[PDB]
């Protein structure tokens, strides 16, 4: 991403081993950057 | 806004996986409070060992400012 | 057991056991004394079952007790029958538990890798267990011999 | 986990022993109590909600615990507490069916003491919630099953203290 | 002299001298470092009965008691 | 010297305490049991020597090389000192029987046993075999609680030597 | 001519006169084959003969469990003792071992040295036991191990310094603190040194040494891992100058083990108001 | 320390009660069987050395790895420690048998023992086995002794077994 | 908890030693003595109710002033806590009878007695007089070795309080 | 493990002291002595096979009866475990030679020796006689200070067993 959405503090949390890759992925799933771009425009069935 | 900071050891006991896996089984991870009840059950239903837990983030008091 | 397998389903859905789950525990436990008799008979004839299994095996495939064979020699043979004694034991465990949980963790998960490493023909080995079933099936009266036979055929099934 | 039938097998397997007379006697001692365990589980399961309600009423609510400053103040925490209660009841029912407490260690007690210390959850108050559910259970299940159900509630409660 | 500074009470101020001769008890050979069985302890008055009790308890023989402070 | 009486007194003294009902009950055991003990004692006392000559010989019969020349079961002095030694053991067994405890055995034979036997090249095996034999024959001189007592102390010596 | 219940009878067709299974039971015989292998010798099976000097799998090499825990210089500890008519270097070696053991590896500065007791210990007017008692009642021991700790830490530090072993049960601690409250610290220190465990082992001239890592007679088996918790390394000490000055170890949750029954079943449930009728 | 009476007393006291006629007669029966109990304890004491020795011979017969270099009963120092532990456990089992209660065994011997052995690298399964062998031989002796009056000692043989089995379970 | 059994075991353990004939003789005393002990126990157990009311009253009859207002034998709570306390003593006496030693008395009443009584202004004299009375009446409930046992333990409490 | 080096270091450490000329002089002894020690070690090492078979046999020749049935020099397993045991001794002798002290002998054979031998019914006499024989033959494999070293350690084992 052109230095976009990304993960300020998210990157340090994943590296540092404060957070584990599964966890980081879960954070990424529920975020504005994600809601917009994949759930912003779709009935309830293809977004699932 | 409350994050526990658990630590576990889960030992694979159904498959003898063949590559890597060190960090898969002995690891420290803050997991948010909303999900920590399930993560603990999942560690326990795999014969895992929950070595440590902490509050880490939240105050250990409550009512306002907890369930955000 | 049936209990271990089933309760696990209860706890995982955060609930008490179902009428169904309770019923099967009841039917299972009613079939207890018979299963215990099947294990006793076979425990009582273990040495006969193993050796006669071992003869039946080496006829059907001798090469293993020959110059370039994995079981060639007196102490390389003392180990092959010992492995046959191991699996008969696990079969008695399985029969009294009513499923394979114990049989599986103790002697199939990791095996095939285990046998393979040592370079033993896995089908050679399943003959031998299949041969043990025959000797043993014959020291039991017709009803108990079948009940025992299911556990022998399980091991034969798993090793492949 | 392990149960009475399974424990007998793994306890002997590590010694490489056939099941012998002593083993066979233990397994009989389990099978002979089996039908009674099943009936008791069906009573507990079908009265689950009433047992929690009566146990909370005798040992938790109408108190400082449910008042501001108390750990089961807020609908959130009241819900979490009786949720916990249901776990205990449900797992004790598993332990009693299995005739082995090992599941109570593997899936309930491990780390729970410190989890409760970390959140501030009152341990002594939780034990009373366990021993009140036992009291109710022992009435509902009858002479046949009372002692056998009771022990796994007692296992749970000395596991926290 | 003795052990020196004692307890501050007057009943701690009086130290006495005991010459003993400990005997081999029974039951066992001592192969460790042994000492010649005579010796002497200076004990304050406040302590004295435990010390004489454990001296005569281990087969000992109290040979002399002396008033060294008082 | 260890007896029921000395033991309870030792335990009282060490807590600075008068004898109480616990300690007097104990003493009654020792006194109630004197009759059986002392019957064993009288029987072992009058039927005595031959036990020594029997056991001495058996040491040579079980270790033949013993009674051969250059060996430690040869010549009057070895064979004399052997009889004497078994006699010492039987003597202390009777004392332990009469005393109500192992004291006489502990103080006069057990304390120091191995050091002595090791310096003098005396094998415990002989002494165990002397005692095993004495135990065989005492089977028909006594019975009931006198035999149990005799056995208790013979076995105590055999364990001291193993 | 007797009972019905010989009804256990096999029902096959019995063998004919030369079947291959009449001489079957004699066919297992006296050769070197699959029927020659002794059955009960299957468990104690080895390599291709691997004879007797193959090492064991997972070798250990004696004094490595000591090396693993780092208790090598301490299990077993060497015995230091004041011989009669000792020279100066002997007395300095004894004094150094006393200051290492009794003061728990914490350091004494040159101003803190109890000098005028040593002029006498060199005289021979006191023994090593009396010198240990005099140190343990002085302010060097009192400021470090008593003045900033609770009674549990102080009582367990007395066992480590004076007796060289760990507390055995809760009864040892509940006996000693009763003596402390009844009779003060001076009788309390004397209770360890006038005990039977000191007089039997250390006598009158032997500097107290570490005994909690080997087996001692009349011990509880919790006495070893408690001593491992008390040990803290060869370059460790029971100093207070850290961030937690003498927090307790071997907590009375160790000394009494499992619990069985009780929680106080208290009622913060509420009761009161009264109206009457209609039901 | 508890014995079987002391145990009764502690449970009674926790009720605030004089001993129940139930508990009284259970203890009257223990007094009834006490001569047999004394013979049973005496059977072990009188053969302690052989019980340990025979257990030992058989343990190393089975587990020839322990007496190889690398093994936990090698060299002489370690074998002496292992022989010593066999004696210690047999000793506390005999104490429990005189007492009619396992507590002295659990409190003075078994408490912490497993964690000691693991710290040391001592194979607990081998130690458990050595305890199983001591049990076989010890009971052998309890059942077939020198001119004891003939009767039934199976209740006591069971109870002795549970003390051996406690120790084994606790350690493995 | 001090009994003949625990004492001999303690003494063996502390010398790293199997139980020997000395220690088993001791145990036989305790077992032989159980019958008399347990008869005393049963008699004291069923008469407890009245033994307690008898002794409670006797404390007031010997110390009349206690029952006047402003005093410690006045009001339901003092008189209730008194009955209870004598009942505690009789209870531990029966326990000591059944146990074969003073342990129950030592651990539950003697350890700490004076400190407690001194903080709470409880005079031992009352308790001695309660026990002296209980001793008078137990003269006709028992005889022979059961009476001697009952006496042993009652007297043990009286000495603990002097 | 006791060597000249470890001993001087232990003595320094225990006085909180750097190694001084006293301790370094000592170390030079151990280093100067290594040549003779290590020659003994190499000779004992390559002859091990036969030194062991020689001593094993000599145990049977001096104690003929050992090789009869029912005895402890009979059957493959006893005779195998014997060779092994003498081999252990020679092994630790070479180690002690190479190490510059008795440490290896003290830690691996001496500590515990008697307890083990006593539980297993192993007579020291055999082992002394094995070692006396090994000492006879080592007379012609070595000479001068290598022989003195070999002797020092063989004799050390014989004294450990007496
Ligand atoms: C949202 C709140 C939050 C904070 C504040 C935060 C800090 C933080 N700083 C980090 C590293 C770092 N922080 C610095 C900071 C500095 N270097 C200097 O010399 C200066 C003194 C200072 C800047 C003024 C540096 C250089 C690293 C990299 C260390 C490395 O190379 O691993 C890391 C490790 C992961 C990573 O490298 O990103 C974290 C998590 N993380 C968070 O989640
Ligand atoms: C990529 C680097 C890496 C390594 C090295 C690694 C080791 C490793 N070994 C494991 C278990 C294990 N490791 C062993 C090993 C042995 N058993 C013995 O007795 C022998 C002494 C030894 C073989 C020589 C065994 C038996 C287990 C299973 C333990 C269990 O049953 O849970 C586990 C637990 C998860 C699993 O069971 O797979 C890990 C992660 N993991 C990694 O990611
Ligand atoms: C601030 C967040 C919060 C709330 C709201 C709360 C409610 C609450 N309501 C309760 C009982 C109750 N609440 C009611 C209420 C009603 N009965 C009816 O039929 C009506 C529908 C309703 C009145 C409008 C009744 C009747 C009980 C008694 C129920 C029982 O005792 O079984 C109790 C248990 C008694 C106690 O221990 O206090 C709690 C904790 N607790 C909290 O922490
Ligand atoms: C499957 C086995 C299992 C158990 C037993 C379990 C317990 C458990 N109880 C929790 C919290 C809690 N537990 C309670 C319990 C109580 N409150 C009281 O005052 C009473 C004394 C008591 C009820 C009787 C409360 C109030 C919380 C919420 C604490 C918070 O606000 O964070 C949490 C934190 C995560 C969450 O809030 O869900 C866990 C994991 N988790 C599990 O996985
Ligand atoms: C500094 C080095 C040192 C020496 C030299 C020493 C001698 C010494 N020998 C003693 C006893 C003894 N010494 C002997 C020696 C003998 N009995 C005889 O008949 C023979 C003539 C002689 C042997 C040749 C005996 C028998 C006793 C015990 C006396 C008794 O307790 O009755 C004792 C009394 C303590 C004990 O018994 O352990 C000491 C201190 N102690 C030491 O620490
Ligand atoms: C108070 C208790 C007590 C005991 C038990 C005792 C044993 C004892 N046996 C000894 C010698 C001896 N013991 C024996 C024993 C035997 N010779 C044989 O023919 C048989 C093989 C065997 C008898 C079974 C022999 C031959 C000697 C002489 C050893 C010597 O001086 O070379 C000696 C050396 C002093 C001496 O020469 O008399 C002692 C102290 N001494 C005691 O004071
Ligand atoms: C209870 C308090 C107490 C006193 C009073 C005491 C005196 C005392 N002075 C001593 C030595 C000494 N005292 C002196 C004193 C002197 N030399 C001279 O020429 C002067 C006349 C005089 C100084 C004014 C000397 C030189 C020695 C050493 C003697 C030697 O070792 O050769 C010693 C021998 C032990 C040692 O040297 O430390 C004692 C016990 N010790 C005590 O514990
Ligand atoms: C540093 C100064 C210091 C303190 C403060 C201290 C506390 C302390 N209290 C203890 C026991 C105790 N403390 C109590 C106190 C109480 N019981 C109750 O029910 C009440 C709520 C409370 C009185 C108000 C009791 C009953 C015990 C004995 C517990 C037992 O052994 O079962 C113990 C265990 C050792 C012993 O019993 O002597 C310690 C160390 N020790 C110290 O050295
Ligand atoms: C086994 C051999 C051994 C070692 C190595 C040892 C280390 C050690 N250093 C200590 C303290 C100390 N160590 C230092 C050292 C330093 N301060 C600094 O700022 C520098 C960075 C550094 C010097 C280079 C200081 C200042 C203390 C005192 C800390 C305090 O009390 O506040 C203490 C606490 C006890 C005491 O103060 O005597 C130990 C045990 N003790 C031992 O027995
Ligand atoms: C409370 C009574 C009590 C017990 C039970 C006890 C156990 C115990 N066993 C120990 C060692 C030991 N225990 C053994 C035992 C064995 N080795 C094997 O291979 C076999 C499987 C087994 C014999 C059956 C060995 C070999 C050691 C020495 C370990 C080492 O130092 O490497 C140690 C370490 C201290 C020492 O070596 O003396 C303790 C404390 N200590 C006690 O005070
Ligand atoms: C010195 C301590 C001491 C001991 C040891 C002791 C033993 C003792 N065992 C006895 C009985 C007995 N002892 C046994 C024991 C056995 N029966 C068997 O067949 C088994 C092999 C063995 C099992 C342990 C039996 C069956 C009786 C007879 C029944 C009875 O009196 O209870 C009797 C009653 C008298 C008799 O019938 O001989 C005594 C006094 N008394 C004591 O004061
Ligand atoms: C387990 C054994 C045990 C004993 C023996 C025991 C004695 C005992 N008696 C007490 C009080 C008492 N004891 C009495 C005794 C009497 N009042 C009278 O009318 C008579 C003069 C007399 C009976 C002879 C009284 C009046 C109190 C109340 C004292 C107070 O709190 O002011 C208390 C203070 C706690 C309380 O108030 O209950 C103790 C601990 N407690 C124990 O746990
Ligand atoms: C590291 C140093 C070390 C030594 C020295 C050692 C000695 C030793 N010898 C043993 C057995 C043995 N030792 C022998 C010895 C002999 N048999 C004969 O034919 C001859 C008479 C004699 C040789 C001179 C025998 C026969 C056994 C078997 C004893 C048994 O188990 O019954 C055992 C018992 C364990 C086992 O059975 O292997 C030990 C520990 N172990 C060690 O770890």
């Amino acid at each position: 991403p052109p230095s976009y959405l990304r993960l300020s503090e998210a990157e340090s949390k994943l590296k540092n081993n404060e957070i584990s890759v599964r966890e980081f992925v879960r954070r990424l799933g529920r975020s504005e950057n994600y809601r917009k771009r994949f759930f912003e425009p779709y009935s309830s069935p293809k977004v699932v | 806004s409350r994050y526990f900071k658990v630590t576990a050891c889960i030992p694979s006991l159904k498959r003898v996986r063949t590559g890597r896996e060190l960090q898969n089984t002995f690891f420290t991870k803050l997991v948010p409070y909303e999900n920590w009840f399930t993560e603990q059950q999942r560690i326990q239903k795999a014969g895992g060992k929950v070595l440590s837990v902490k509050l880490f983030t939240g105050v250990q008091g409550a009512n306002t400012g907890v369930g955000a | 057991s049936v209990l271990t397998k089933a309760i696990v389903n209860a706890d995982a859905e955060a609930r008490y056991l179902s009428p169904g789950e309770l019923d099967r525990i009841k039917s299972f436990v009613a079939s207890g004394e018979r299963r215990l008799r099947i294990a006793q008979t076979l425990t009582e004839a273990r040495e006969r079952i193993v050796k006669q299994a071992g003869d039946q095996l080496f006829q059907i495939r001798p090469d293993v007790v020959s110059p370039g064979g994995n079981a060639y020699g007196e102490k390389m043979t003392a180990l092959c029958l010992r492995d046959l004694d191991y699996y008969l034991r696990l079969v008695t465990y399985g029969i009294v538990a009513g499923d394979v949980t114990p049989i599986e963790e103790i002697g199939i998960i990791g095996v095939k890798e285990m046998y393979n490493s040592l370079q033993t023909p896995i089908p050679a080995v399943a003959e031998g267990v299949r041969a043990m079933k025959n000797v043993a099936t014959s020291l039991l009266s017709g009803d108990d011999a079948a009940e025992a036979g299911f556990y022998f055929d399980y091991l034969v099934g798993a090793m492949q | 986990m392990q149960d009475a039938i399974t424990a007998v097998i793994n306890n002997y397997d590590v010694q490489g022993k056939y099941l012998d007379g002593a083993a066979l006697d233990k397994l009989k001692a389990y099978f002979t109590t089996g039908a009674v365990r099943v009936r008791a589980a069906a009573v507990i399961s079908s009265n689950a909600t009433t047992i929690i309600k009566e146990a909370a009423a005798k040992a938790l609510i109408y108190s400082d615990l449910t008042r501001p400053g108390g750990n089961m103040y807020t609908t959130r925490r009241y819900a979490a507490c009786i949720r916990d209660m249901d776990y205990f009841l449900r797992y004790a029912t598993y332990a009693m069916l299995a005739g082995d407490p090992s599941i109570l260690d593997e899936r309930v007690l491990n780390g729970l003491k410190e989890t409760y210390n970390s959140l501030g959850v009152p341990i002594a108050a939780t034990v009373g919630g366990i021993q009140a559910m036992k009291e109710v259970v022992g009435g509902l299940v009858g002479p046949d099953a009372a002692k056998e159900a009771s022990i796994y509630f007692d296992y749970l409660s000395s596991g926290l203290s | 002299m003795y052990n020196n500074v004692t307890a501050n009470t007057e009943w701690g101020r009086k130290v006495f001298k005991i010459t003993v001769a400990q005997f081999p008890d029974a039951d066992g050979l001592d192969t460790d470092n042994l000492s010649q069985s005579n010796y002497f302890v200076t004990v304050p008055l406040a302590r004295l009965l435990p010390e004489m009790q454990l001296i005569k308890n281990k087969g000992g023989k109290v040979l002399s008691v002396e008033p060294v402070v008082s | 010297m260890k007896t029921v009486i000395t033991e309870v007194i030792a335990s009282a003294d060490s807590q600075g305490r008068f004898l109480n009902n616990t300690e007097l009950q104990a003493a009654n055991g020792r006194f109630q049991r004197a009759t059986a003990s002392m019957e064993a004692a009288r029987a072992l006392t009058s039927n005595a020597d031959s036990l020594v000559k029997g056991a001495v010989q058996e040491v040579y019969n079980k270790f033949p090389y013993l009674t051969q020349p250059g060996q430690m079961g040869y010549g009057d002095t070895n064979q004399a000192k052997c009889a004497r030694d078994i006699s010492h053991y039987l003597r202390f067994i009777t004392y332990s029987l009469v005393a109500g405890g192992t004291g006489p055995l502990d103080d006069y034979i057990v304390a120091g046993l191995r050091e002595v036997n090791r310096t003098f090249n005396l094998s415990p095996s002989w002494y165990i075999e002397a005692l095993k034999h004495i135990k065989g024959k005492v089977g028909s001189q006594l019975s009931g609680q006198p035999l149990t007592e005799a056995n208790a102390y013979i076995d105590y010596c055999i364990n001291a030597l193993s | 001519r007797k009972v019905i219940d010989s009804i256990k009878i096999e029902d096959p067709v019995k063998p004919g006169d030369f079947a291959n299974f009449l001489d079957m039971a004699r066919g297992i015989e006296s050769r070197t084959g699959v029927w020659s292998i002794s059955y009960e010798s299957l468990r104690t099976l080895g390599p291709p003969e691997g004879g007797m000097l193959r090492p064991a799998v997972g070798g250990t090499a004696e004094a490595a469990a000591q090396k693993q825990l780092g208790i090598t210089a301490v299990a077993p500890a060497s015995v230091v003792e004041l011989r009669p008519n000792a020279s100066e270097e002997d007395l300095q070696g004894v004094l150094r071992a006393v200051y290492r053991q009794v003061l728990g590896n914490t350091y004494v500065m040159e101003s803190e040295r109890p000098t005028q007791a040593e002029s006498l210990l060199r005289n021979g007017s006191i023994s090593v036991r009396e010198f240990v008692r005099r140190i343990a009642k002085s302010d060097l021991y009192k400021e470090r191990f008593f003045n900033k700790a609770s009674n549990n830490r102080f009582i367990e530090l007395n066992f480590k310094h004076l007796l060289g072993r760990a507390p055995y049960n809760h009864g040892e601690i509940q006996e000693h603190f009763g003596l402390y409250h009844k009779a003060g610290y001076d009788v309390e220190i004397d209770s360890y040194i006038d005990s039977d465990e000191y007089i039997e082992t250390f006598g009158e001239n032997i500097v107290p040494y570490f005994r909690g890592f080997k087996y001692q007679t009349n011990q509880s088996a919790g006495g070893f891992p408690r001593m491992v918790k008390l040990w803290g390394g060869d370059a460790g000490s029971d100093t207070d100058r850290g961030k937690n000055g003498q927090r307790t170890l071997v907590t009375t949750k160790d000394l009494i083990g499992p619990t069985k029954i009780f929680v106080p079943f208290v009622a913060p449930g509420r009761d009161a108001d009264m109206v009457s009728g209609d039901y | 320390m508890q014995d079987a009476f002391t145990k009764a007393i502690v449970a009674a006291d926790l009720r605030g009660s004089f001993l129940s006629e139930q508990e009284l007669n259970q203890l009257t029966n223990l007094v009834k069987e006490s001569n047999k109990r004394l013979d049973a304890v005496n059977a072990i004491t009188g053969n302690a050395a052989e019980i340990i020795s025979d257990a030992a011979h058989k343990l190393f017969a089975e587990q020839t790895d322990l007496i190889r270099p690398g093994g936990n009963a090698y060299p002489n120092r370690r074998m002496a420690a292992c022989l010593r532990d066999m004696e210690i456990i047999l000793r506390y089992v005999s104490y429990a048998l005189l007492a009619g209660d396992a507590s002295v065994l659990e409190d003075r011997c078994l408490n912490g023992l497993k964690e000691t052995y693991v710290a040391l690298g001592t194979p607990t399964r081998s130690v458990a086995r050595a305890v199983q062998l001591m049990k076989e031989t010890a009971i052998g002796y309890v059942n077939s002794p020198s001119g004891v009056t003939r009767g039934d000692c199976s209740a006591l043989v069971n109870e002795a077994a549970t003390y051996f089995d406690k120790a084994a379970a606790s350690i493995a």
